[PDB]
């Protein structure tokens, strides 16, 4: 038995504010030029001042849409509780918080015009421009973001505590941030012993933990099979997906997944390989490589279409994992909601 | 030697006296704990504690430190008699600062 | 109509039961203690054994027994939450005195 649960009109969220700026250009080649190098320092600063504005700004929004997973137990009863909503304007229905890393500013930077030639540039300004770009082109310790949307799987890789580490701070984090009208969850697993926890959660019921590819075909592909492959959408595009996604955990390293797989999925699925199998780790561009440190690699993404825009894999998260217990501990507090 | 009776404060300063399981994980105990300070302070005509924003929950000594979440009562040295404090703790992630210079 | 909670028992083995909802806590709390037993020989543990002149009955985390005549949707027990099963003396009396001082001078004054 539940108490019930009705949403309210969101609560406002903090605004972020662009800047378009024009750098300052450089001087060009005795107690006159100080004044004219000093000069152009403060105006540097001056310049640092409004990133570092509109970097709060950014920080302030995208933690109060993705917070770190041990808060969201406290938070459950509130309003803040399944907000995300999938009609077309909000950009954060698929997305989930897989970890921090870095993220590019909403600074748009232009160009120093009547840029003197190498030769001709001085010294001091050199330098201090050619570094402000640098690092000011980036914000560090942002929540670093994976879509549903954009591909067909994320093959996990990496040893158990890890893998399984990742995988229950992505489940909590959509089990709280997205209603279970909007996120349904399966898991094919051998390790029973594991996906315990995961009785409570409503997200695992359906209108549901399985032992074998032979099983979950009967009962779950059934259904999953009726129809599609995979087509990536986007924000706006999501207005018109029927409504539950479904995600799919992958555990058992059975051949009898190379049908769906090979078939380049279905839309309305998404798959996390949590063995590593051959099948699924074959494409770079969706694969997240875990070093021993947990530090996450993918191929970069885009910040506002996740179009792919380089084919060599790079740093992506310092992963954010919870234990079984604390998976369980959320699981409950959530088990006593409905709508 | 089963039970353990400790002093539970809860906001603004309601103490209420206690007989908690010793050997269970503290973890598994301040979420219904929370449950009977409120129930006990709506009837008393006080106001009920909340959260604010980004935080958690959690059960600390009177000098505030937190007890850890997944060892037993009895293998952290709290005896018959001692007393504890349910409290809101806030979230501190935040953005890193960069200055070149 | 059915309800979920974690029934601690022995040592603070954590246990999850199915129970009804409407049925009150009495005529319960006898075969929920086999179910209870059943499993704490399979993890190992010794079943929920004491003595003395008393008895068995579920309890809040602070040491009250529930009302023995109600239901536990007459009482606010909701899925998800933690219970204990607990052995209750005859020799049992509890304090039931509540006290008002600011909680900030307490805990400050354990340093000061």
């Amino acid at each position: 038995m539940k108490r019930g649960f009705a949403r309210p009109t969101p609560e406002k969220p903090p605004v972020i504010k662009p800047e378009n700026i024009v750098l300052s250009t450089p001087l060009s080649i005795r107690p006159k030029l100080d004044a004219m190098r000093a000069q152009f320092m403060l105006m540097l600063d001056m310049l640092r001042e409004t990133a570092q504005e509109s970097a709060d700004s950014m920080d302030a929004n995208y933690r109060w849409f993705h917070p770190a997973p041990n808060t969201l137990a406290a938070a459950v009863g509130s309003p803040r509780m399944w907000e995300r909503k999938p009609d077309g304007k909000d950009l954060n229905f698929g997305v989930v918080r897989v970890g921090v890393g870095m993220t590019r500013p909403e600074v748009t930077w232009g160009e120093p015009q009547n840029m003197p030639t190498d030769i001709e540039l001085e010294p001091v300004t050199g330098k201090a421009l050619q570094e402000f770009g640098r690092y000011q082109s980036v914000v560090y310790n942002l929540p670093k973001m994976v879509s549903l949307l954009v591909e067909p799987w994320y093959a996990l890789v990496g040893e158990r505590e890890q893998v399984l580490g990742l995988m229950r701070a992505i489940i909590c984090q959509l089990a709280f941030s997205h209603g279970p009208d909007h996120v349904q969850m399966i898991v094919v697993s051998s390790d029973l012993d594991q996906w315990d926890w995961v009785k409570w959660l409503p997200h695992f019921g359906d209108s549901m933990v399985y032992t074998s590819v032979r099983e979950f075909a009967a009962e779950q592909a059934e259904l999953f099979a009726g129809r599609g492959s995979f087509t990536p959408r986007h924000a706006s595009s999501s207005a018109q997906t029927p409504t539950p996604h479904t995600v799919i955990i992958a555990d058992v390293d059975d051949p009898q997944w190379e049908y769906v797989i090979s078939a380049e999925g279905v839309d309305g699925v998404t798959f996390f390989d949590l063995t590593g199998s051959s099948m699924w780790t074959d494409i770079p561009e969706r694969k997240l490589q875990f070093d021993k440190t947990g530090v996450i690699e993918a191929l970069p993404r885009d910040r506002d279409t996740w179009m792919v825009i380089d084919d060599k894999a790079w740093f992506f998260a310092l992963t954010d994992q919870v234990s079984i217990a604390e998976a369980e501990e959320f699981a409950q507090k959530l088990a006593q909601w409905r709508l | 030697p089963q039970a353990v009776v400790v002093g539970v404060m809860a906001g603004e300063g309601v103490q209420i006296g206690v007989l908690l399981d010793a050997n269970a994980p503290v973890s598994v105990m301040t979420d219904p704990l929370l449950k009977v300070v409120n129930s006990r302070l709506r009837e008393l005509g006080e106001a009920p504690l909340e959260a604010t924003g980004r935080g958690r929950w959690a059960l600390c000594l009177v000098d505030g430190a937190p007890l850890r979440a997944t060892q037993s009562l009895t293998e952290q040295d709290v005896y018959d008699g001692d007393r504890l404090w349910i409290r809101f703790i806030a979230d501190t992630e935040r953005r890193s600062q960069v200055i070149e210079h």
